Formats: C-alpha cells, sequence, structure tokens
C-alpha cells in the first residue's frame, strides 16, 4: 500500500520560495533513494534532485543548481524539497519518487503536485450546473454535467455525489482561454429513466483558493 | 582520542588485457573494514572486519553497486585524463582517489578529505575549507572549472560534513568492542655489540593499537636525534602494530640513553633505560 | 548538463515488434551499465518497466527488454498491444547526476476510426443570472485525433467567444475535446439558436440548442 | 610517471619461539607504481601458500601490502622477503632477522 | 557508506 503525497505547492510569484512535503507509508522509506521529477505541461520528464539511502545523495540538476535543496527525516517518512527564486521556467507538475537501491531508477512514484510560478492573481472558479435534455430522455441516456468556470492555476478537483458515482463520468481537460484562466466541465451520463430517480451532485475543489463546493444538478 | 574514515581507490590501466584493475577499500581509524578488487571472483563489496558484517542485505547490493559506479567513473577518468595529457592509448596509467572525514574526541565532526592523484602526482584536490579546490597543474585546471560550474563541492561537502560523521559514528558504535579499544604498547629494549667501541641500543614497541605512536630517544635527558633509525609502523598482522627506534652509543655509555615511548594506551609515557 | 535523445515518435502494428533507441555519451549511457526506461500513460505518473539495461521489474511483461550497445540504448516491444500506446522514457545515471531521454511516442497502427459524440449544453439558469452566458460543447471519443469545431448562430457563423482545447488522448486511447462560447445574456436571448458544429475526417456533425 | 623505491620489512608477528607456530610477515611500503613482485622465502625456497592484504596507499599516494603466511621457526632455517618492482634494479631480497 | 555520486575528471 505504497504511497508517496506530495504537499506544499500551489502558486508562488517570481523569485519566491515555495517548500514541497512528501509523506511516505508502505516500503521501508529509509530503504530507498527518494527523488524529485518535474513534468511542465506538455512537457517530457526531468529530473531535479536525489538524495541517497544510508550514504551518497544529495545530487541536483544543472536549471537548479544552489536554488535548490533537498533533505530527508526518517524519523518521519517524509522527504522534503526546499526551492528559492523560483523563475517560471520551473513551473510544473512536481512528484515525489523513490529508487529501491542506488542508480535503480524511479521505482515508487507520488501523484505529482502542481507549481506555478506567475504574478498573476489566483482566482476561483464559478460552479454552473449544466441540466439534462429531454430528447436525451428515449430508452438510451442522458447528459449532465459541471461547469466549473474562470479559475486561476490549475488543478481543479471533480468527483460526483462524494465519489461514490464513478461510472461513466468523464471530467473533460480544461482549456486555457486568452484571459489566462481556466474553465473545465466534468459530465456523468447516465440512463434517462434514472434522471428521476438518482440525485446528482458534483464536488469541486481548487485547494489554491480554498474553494470547495458541492453543486446540485437537477433537470430543470 | 579522534578518529577517521576513510576510503582508498585505485584503478590501473592495462591496454592489451581487459579493463582497469579496480581496487577499493574502507577504513575506520587503522582497521580496514571493507574491500572490493575487481578481479576477485564474487564482484561484491566484501566485508573485513565482523561488526560491519552486522549491516543487512541492502547496505551490501548498495555499498557493491556504489563501488562499481565508482569503478565505472575512473575508467572514464583514465580515458578522460590520457587526453588532456596527449598520453597514446599504449601505456599504463593510475588514477588514485581518496576521501572521508575526522572527528574527534567527542565525535563532531573536525576535518574533511577528498583528493586525486593521476600517475602518482597530485592532480585535484578539495581544500580545507571544503569550498575551493587545488588543481596541481594546468590539465588540473580545465577539471577545476569544470566542478566549479558543476558546483561540485557543495555535494563533497554535504557528505563530509554529514553522512561521513553519521557513518562514521554508527561504525563506532556498532565496533565499540573493537574500534574504542586502546591496546597499551608491550615495550623492551634490547643491545647488540657493534664492535670493541659502539654497541646498539634497540627499544621495542610490540602489539599496540591504534597505529599512532611516538619512539623517542634521549641522553642524559635531552632530545637526542644523532644515530637514530626509527622504522614505519608496521602490522603486526592480528589487527595490532609494531614500531623500533635504535640509537648506536658508545661503549660503556649505555646508562647515559633512555627511550620514551608515548601513545594513546598509556596514562602516563614510558621510559625505559637498557637494563643489563 | 544535457539530453539524452530517442526518436519523437515511433509506431506499429499488433504484434510486431518495435524500437526505441537512446542515444548518449561515453560519459553516462556509454559510462555505466544504468539505463532504465519509464512507461507513462496519458495524466497518470511514470512506472518504471527496465533497468539496469536489461533487468525488468517484477511485474512488467515479458515482451520488453533493453539493451544498449556503445552510447545507444534501446527498448524492444515484441508481440506489440493497444495498451502498450504510450509515452517512453529512458533515464541513465552520469556519475554526478541522472539525465532523463526526451520521450518517444508509441503508437499502434490502423485502429477504427471512430466518430465523435457530441453534447452540447445551453447557459445555465444560475449563469444567466449572474449576468454571464457560456454554451458548452463536448466532444469525445474520437479517432483520429483532429477535430475542427465551427460555432453558428442563428445562421451565420460566429468567430468570437470561442475557445476550443487541442484534443487530449482519453486513457481508451480514443481523443475528447471541448469548445466554450462566451456570450452575454442579452446576446443568448437576441438569436433563434445556436450551432456547435464539429468536423472530424471529412464528416460534419453538429447540435442545437435554443433560448 | 612519478616512481618510488619500495621500502621493506620482515618480521614475525608474535616474538618468535624456535618450535613455535607464528606467522612470517613481510611488509612492502613506499612503493609506486603498484605493480610488484613479492616472495618469502624458506632456505632460499619460494614459500607458494603466501597471502596478501588489500592494496591501499598512504598520504604522498605511495602503496603499501602486508604478504605473510603461517611457518614455524627452526634453528638452522633461513628466512627472507624477496621483492621486485620497476624502480629496483636486481631483485631486492631481506633476511629475516629474528634477534632485531 | 560510500558517496553515492561520483563526478567524472
Amino acid at each position: 500500500e505504497v504511497q508517496l503525497l506530495e504537499s506544499g505547492g500551489g502558486l508562488v510569484q517570481p523569485g519566491g520560495s515555495l517548500r514541497l512535503s512528501c509523506a511516505a507509508s508502505g516500503f521501508t522509506f529509509s530503504a530507498y533513494g527518494m527523488g524529485w521529477v518535474r513534468q511542465a505541461p506538455g512537457k517530457g520528464l526531468e529530473w531535479v534532485s536525489s538524495i541517497g539511502s544510508s550514504g551518497g545523495g544529495t545530487a541536483y540538476a544543472d536549471s537548479v543548481k544552489g536554488r535548490f535543496t533537498i533533505s530527508r527525516d526518517n524519523s518521519k517518512n517524509t522527504l522534503y524539497l526546499q526551492m528559492n527564486s523560483l523563475r517560471a521556467e520551473d513551473t510544473a507538475v512536481y512528484y515525489c519518487a523513490g529508487e529501491l537501491l542506488p542508480y535503480y531508477g524511479m521505482d515508487v512514484w507520488g501523484q505529482g503536485t502542481t507549481v506555478t510560478v506567475s504574478s498573476a492573481s489566483t482566482k476561483g472558479p464559478s460552479v454552473f450546473p449544466l441540466a439534462p435534455s429531454s430528447k436525451s430522455t428515449s430508452g438510451g441516456t442522458a447528459a449532465l454535467g459541471c461547469l466549473v468556470k474562470d479559475y486561476f492555476p490549475e488543478p481543479v478537483t471533480v468527483s460526483w455525489n462524494s465519489g461514490a458515482l464513478t461510472s461513466g463520468v468523464h471530467t473533460f481537460p480544461a482549456v486555457l482561454q486568452s484571459s489566462g484562466l481556466y474553465s473545465l466541465s466534468s459530465v456523468v451520463t447516465v440512463p434517462s429513466s434514472s434522471l428521476g430517480t438518482q440525485t446528482y451532485i458534483c464536488n469541486v475543489n481548487h485547494k489554491p483558493s480554498n474553494t470547495k463546493v458541492d453543486k446540485k444538478v437537477e433537470p430543470k | 582520542g579522534s578518529h577517521s574514515m576513510r576510503y582508498f581507490f585505485t584503478s590501473v590501466s592495462r591496454p592489451g588485457r581487459g579493463e582497469p584493475r579496480f581496487i577499493a577499500v574502507g577504513y575506520v581509524d587503522d582497521t580496514q573494514f571493507v574491500r572490493f578488487d575487481s578481479d576477485a571472483a564474487s564482484q561484491r563489496m566484501e566485508p573485513r572486519a565482523p561488526w560491519i558484517e552486522q549491516e543487512g542485505p541492502e547496505y551490501w547490493d548498495g555499498e557493491t553497486r556504489k563501488v562499481k559506479a565508482h569503478s565505472q567513473t575512473h575508467r572514464v577518468d583514465l580515458g578522460t585524463l590520457r587526453g588532456y595529457y596527449n598520453q597514446s592509448e599504449a601505456g599504463s596509467h593510475t588514477v588514485q582517489r581518496m576521501y572521508g572525514c575526522d572527528v574527534g574526541s567527542d565525535w563532531r565532526f573536525l576535518r574533511g578529505y577528498h583528493q586525486y592523484a593521476y600517475d602518482g602526482k597530485d592532480y585535484i584536490a578539495l581544500k580545507e575549507d571544503l569550498r575551493s579546490w587545488t588543481a596541481a597543474d594546468m590539465a588540473a585546471q580545465t577539471t577545476k572549472h569544470k566542478w566549479e560550474a558543476a558546483h561540485v563541492a557543495e555535494q563533497l561537502r554535504a557528505y563530509l560534513e554529514g553522512t561521513c560523521v553519521e557513518w562514521l559514528r554508527r561504525y563506532l558504535e556498532n565496533g565499540k568492542e573493537t574500534l574504542q579499544r586502546t591496546d597499551a604498547p608491550k615495550t623492551h629494549m634490547t643491545h647488540h655489540a657493534v664492535s670493541d667501541h659502539e654497541a646498539t641500543l634497540r627499544c621495542w614497541a610490540l602489539s599496540f593499537y591504534p597505529a599512532e605512536i611516538t619512539l623517542t630517544w634521549q641522553r642524559d635527558g635531552e632530545d637526542q636525534t644523532q644515530d637514530t633509525e626509527l622504522v614505519e609502523t608496521r602490522p603486526a598482522g592480528d589487527g595490532t602494530f609494531q614500531k623500533w627506534a635504535a640509537v648506536v652509543v658508545p661503549s660503556g655509555q649505555e646508562q647515559r640513553y633512555t627511550c620514551h615511548v608515548q601513545h594513546e594506551g598509556l596514562p602516563k609515557p614510558l621510559t625505559l633505560r637498557w637494563e643489563p | 548538463q544535457s539530453e539524452l535523445t530517442q526518436p519523437r515518435s515511433v509506431s506499429g502494428s499488433p504484434g510486431q515488434s518495435v524500437t526505441i533507441s537512446c542515444t548518449g555519451t561515453s560519459r553516462d549511457v556509454g559510462g555505466y551499465n544504468y539505463v532504465s526506461w519509464y512507461q507513462q500513460h496519458p495524466g497518470k505518473a511514470p512506472k518504471l518497466i527496465i533497468h539496469d539495461v536489461i533487468i525488468r521489474p517484477s511485474g512488467v511483461p515479458d515482451r520488453f527488454s533493453g539493451s544498449k550497445s556503445g552510447n545507444t540504448a534501446s527498448l524492444t516491444i515484441s508481440g506489440l498491444q493497444a495498451e502498450d500506446e504510450a509515452h517512453y522514457y529512458c533515464w541513465s545515471f552520469a556519475g554526478s547526476y541522472y539525465v532523463f531521454g526526451t520521450g518517444t511516442d508509441v503508437t499502434v497502427l490502423g485502429q477504427p476510426k471512430a466518430n465523435p459524440t457530441v453534447t452540447l449544453f445551453p447557459p445555465s439558469s444560475e449563469e444567466l443570472q449572474a449576468n454571464k452566458a457560456t454554451l458548452v460543447c463536448l466532444i469525445s471519443d474520437f479517432y483520429p485525433g483532429a477535430v475542427t469545431v465551427a460555432w453558428k448562430a442563428d445562421g451565420s457563423p460566429v468567430k468570437a467567444g470561442v475557445e476550443t482545447t487541442k484534443p487530449s488522448k482519453q486513457s481508451n486511447n480514443k481523443y475528447a475535446a471541448s469548445s466554450y462560447l462566451s456570450l452575454t445574456p442579452e446576446q443568448w436571448k437576441s438569436h433563434r439558436s445556436y450551432s456547435c458544429q464539429v468536423t472530424h475526417e471529412g464528416n460534419t456533425v453538429e447540435k442545437t440548442v435554443a433560448p | 610517471m612519478i616512481q618510488r623505491t619500495p621500502k621493506i620489512q620482515v618480521y614475525s608477528r608474535h616474538p618468535a619461539e624456535n618450535g613455535k607456530s607464528n606467522f612470517l610477515n613481510c611488509y612492502v611500503s613506499g612503493f609506486h607504481p603498484s605493480d610488484i613482485e613479492v616472495d618469502l622465502l624458506k632456505n632460499g625456497e619460494r614459500i607458494e601458500k603466501v597471502e596478501h592484504s588489500d592494496l591501499s596507499f598512504s598520504k604522498d599516494w605511495s602503496f603499501y601490502l602486508l604478504y605473510y603466511t603461517e611457518f614455524t621457526p627452526t634453528e638452522k632455517d633461513e628466512y627472507a622477503c624477496r621483492v621486485n618492482h620497476v624502480t629496483l634494479s636486481q631483485p631486492k631480497i631481506v633476511k629475516w632477522d629474528r634477534d632485531m | 557508506s560510500l558517496l553515492m555520486w561520483i563526478t567524472q575528471v
């Protein structure tokens, strides 16, 4: 039940600090080289820094020479990355990752965390219900959704009915309009005869603006 | 008293036969505890003192891997060097690396080391401040500039100031029984008539640990240097050490000379006088 | 620092072999036997598939193999499969750092063309109440990954207030994209209806909503 | 190449007690380069179950190895280290010397 | 315990 779980990363101004933490569970943490690997949108895997074992560790990628500082506390199963003087270049998902032994490579990864370096303001989304159509209502099927409107940094999180509803949910990749803000929409497609029997709520989470919202989607 | 941990690495090209011979050893003070030899069967870092044998599988797997990488780096190094010194592929050459750290009687950090020789002369060394380099000559300036840009020292320093000393601490603790013993020297003096007119007085110091020792001669209580042989401290081969000091003295004057031994194992230093 | 270097993209048919080269210098990949490959599927963390040039972690399938010959490392996938379509990265030790490769794009040829299913919503009552208005076009399950989205209001084309995405590979290896049309409550009602037309492969498919 | 001619000592690990088993050692230090020939000789004959330590160096980068083997000292028996190395012009033989 | 990172010359 291996688990690296990244925290401490959001939006920060150019030249700012940020410090990422990674709580680790279900493998013997002190046996593993620990590391960070990041991944700017559209783009490929990088490698930021790694720390070892035991002896060995630390080293850093040439693009982070002396801005960044890795550290580990085993009595806490946690890994740290101090990140100072952040330039726009540094904008990416940062992944927490382990190696089973030296020079093995990263065989245990986290889910990733998002670092935006920007001077632009953090805006909280508007959540609107996308309500179902009546013709859709044959046998077959119905489309219902959530429009998560105008937010700054990615990401937003959307579950439905506190993540009990899984089947035929499609959260859509977001758009980046010229306003410099994002909209996305999650949609669930359900049988027409259950529009009048089931209850549909979407739970929108936007950690960087403390914007948690549960929206009921109900036939207009 | 103070303590250290040092690793030593050696590679030797052998063009025509396979790859360079690579030999690595680690010591804590004067006790070798690990070895690796590219030419040996097992292709593993191997234990060489009981107390390291305690370390679990992941230690051995990891250290084997790291020592391998050292060797493979030396392999590249041989080549890059050959190049910087415009030397032909024909000759055999040697790289030597040593690094590690010292701590005081409180086990608090004291000094760090890292240095590098090419064919038996310095090449590059991390200065005492663990912040700058000494290049031995012009070729090494290329390395120093590379490693300056690459912030190499910064990494070295963190290891030497931190990781190095933490592991040394661990070792000492685990090896308490043997490593923080002190074996007082067993001492005696011998006498050989060199001729009618002269005789050698030899002062012996056997079975001691650590290897740090001082043997000095005195005549009428004043430091005596002339007509003095003193040999390199040598391993007994059972973990302890030997040294000796000799003076040649006019016959009949033997009583004037006294030998002085100091060693951490001795509460007060000894004085020996030919004991007819 | 620098590099690694893989083909931008390699493709092949089901059952076939494919190889992804990864090339460096005598100093990393040529320096050491520590190359590993990773696989990354869309919006999911990388996974380690090779390490130590040739070893597969317990877990990973039999038809993956690593190799290296001089400064190039290779990954062969043999008996290619749908769920092998993904990005691959090599990665090597280099003495003083680790360095990932530039990554490759593995494709699986001759998949069936798949027509887009398009849903479109009108503005939410609640948005119209907040003096703003968005038409939401959601296009999904389409292959191959190209679409143009043309909006039409009344019957005339509307170029303005249209922001469409790039298409993403959905995890089923089809594609999805969406278009938002931004009006004010006034414009939305000034019109009999609005269409989101979606063209994919020369065939068009369109949907309409009215005030 | 900086070459360094080898310093050589040859001794018993234990005060030698004529009759009683012990180890004969020969210590070679101060030499560069590392390739080296060490023999231990009984009666100018080459003993050959001889075993050796792991190559290491000192501060000036010169190397040192102990060569050693189990033995059993008797009255009449010559014993001896025999070293050859690039820096020497003949192999050097050093007689063992109880009485030191 | 050995250094993990060895820089080439």
